[PDB]
């Protein structure tokens, strides 16, 4: 109950703080999760979103831009919708 | 008619921005924007009952403020200040802001909004997609997600 | 000063954070608790440069502005193999598809 393992469709294993992964209601509803349809160029960005969301919720720090390359944006939208985050 | 159904839609959009600060006073907006880059902006409620909202924006000379009126189903910048006939009218206040942001990219100078909180990842993707195209209809996305993009078509 | 990191080996990526004042060894201790290999069986890298256990992450060049939550800095990791270390090997993430022409 410290880290969880999120595995992409192409077999990359992302080990992230359990608290941060619970940013996703879908992950929160479910130690390891396999995302059969989310590739690593998407899932890696999702994991950065978790870090950013935890850091910049209820902070007094100015919220910086979250970078999303146009080339990943459509699949990342589908991932984010599936993940409810 | 004040067209409350249109207003409700416009206020829903405003709630999605992440840069609507609600009951913020002019003094509080000044302190927030004091050290921001030129053009950094937010939207908040106006202290004045003849206006619905106020844009607060950093200028070279410090934060300044510009009110937005809502009349007959249309949003417009303050016409006591700006020449009325040359003011575009909008059904949507986020559209109003997005229009002036895009005009500044190509004397109100707007660049980037000051967020109150981190938006959802879905919304951040929506912004990115909108900055790339308006042709939602043809994207390789399920209809459910096209409807989501249609709910907030703005680039800011 | 918080630094936000990806520690990467093969197809494993650990998202974690530390301080500029954290030592390389303390980072190895984080890795040990996750991947169950002791610090002496770990080598950590910034690009191709081996990091010495005693240096701080800031001394290695990991700074709060270049290791942000939304853009973490990468630390390479290599494990012991028998009587030596494996070569550093980080597998790339997948390639995005081509953009729709409307989006280019
Ligand atoms: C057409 C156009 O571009 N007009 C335009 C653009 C930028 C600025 C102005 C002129 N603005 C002002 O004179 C404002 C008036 C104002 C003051 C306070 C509010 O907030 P509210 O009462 O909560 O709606 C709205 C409008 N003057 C200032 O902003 C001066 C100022 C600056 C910082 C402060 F803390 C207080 C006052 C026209």
């Amino acid at each position: 109950m410290m880290y969880v393992k999120l595995i992409s469709s192409d077999g990359h294993e992302f080990i992230v703080k359990r608290e941060h992964a619970l940013t996703s209601g879908t992950i929160k509803a479910m130690n390891e999760v396999n995302f059969r349809e989310i590739p690593s160029h998407v899932l890696s960005k999702v994991c950065m979103y978790f870090t950013y969301k935890v850091r910049y919720t209820n902070s007094s720090t100015e919220i910086p831009e979250f970078p999303i390359a146009p080339e990943i944006a459509l699949e990342l939208l589908m991932a984010a919708n599936f993940l409810d985050c | 008619s004040m067209q409350a159904a249109r207003l409700a839609k416009a206020l829903r959009e405003l709630g999605q921005t992440g840069w609507y600060w609600g009951s913020m006073t002019v003094n509080e907006a000044k302190e927030k924007l004091k050290e921001a880059p030129e053009g950094t902006f937010l939207i908040r409620d106006s202290s004045h009952s003849d206006y619905l909202l106020t844009i607060s924006v950093k200028t070279s000379a410090g934060p300044t403020n510009l009110r937005i009126e809502y009349q007959d189903g249309k949003f417009r910048l303050d016409s006591i200040i700006c020449v009325k006939s040359k003011l575009k009218q909008f059904d949507s206040v986020v559209h109003l802001i997005d229009y002036y942001v895009q005009m500044c990219k190509d004397h109100l100078y707007l660049t980037k909004p000051l967020y109150t909180s981190a938006p959802s990842l879905q919304h951040l993707c929506r912004l990115t997609i909108n900055k790339c195209t308006g042709a939602i209809w043809g994207l390789p996305l399920p209809t459910r997600l096209k409807d989501y993009l249609e709910e907030y078509k703005f680039q800011v | 000063m918080d630094v936000f990191l990806m520690i990467r080996r093969h197809k494993t990526t650990i998202f974690t954070d530390a301080k500029e004042s954290s030592t390389v060894f303390e980072l190895k201790r984080i890795v040990e608790g996750i991947l169950k290999r002791p610090p002496d069986e770990q080598r950590l890298y910034k690009d191709d440069q081996l990091l010495d256990d005693g240096k701080t992450l800031g001394e290695c060049g990991f700074t709060s502005q270049t290791a942000r939550p939304q853009a973490p800095a990468t630390v390479g990791l290599a494990f012991r193999a028998d009587d030596t270390f494996e070569a550093l090997c980080i597998e790339p993430f997948s390639s995005p598809p081509e953009l729709p022409d409307v989006m280019k």
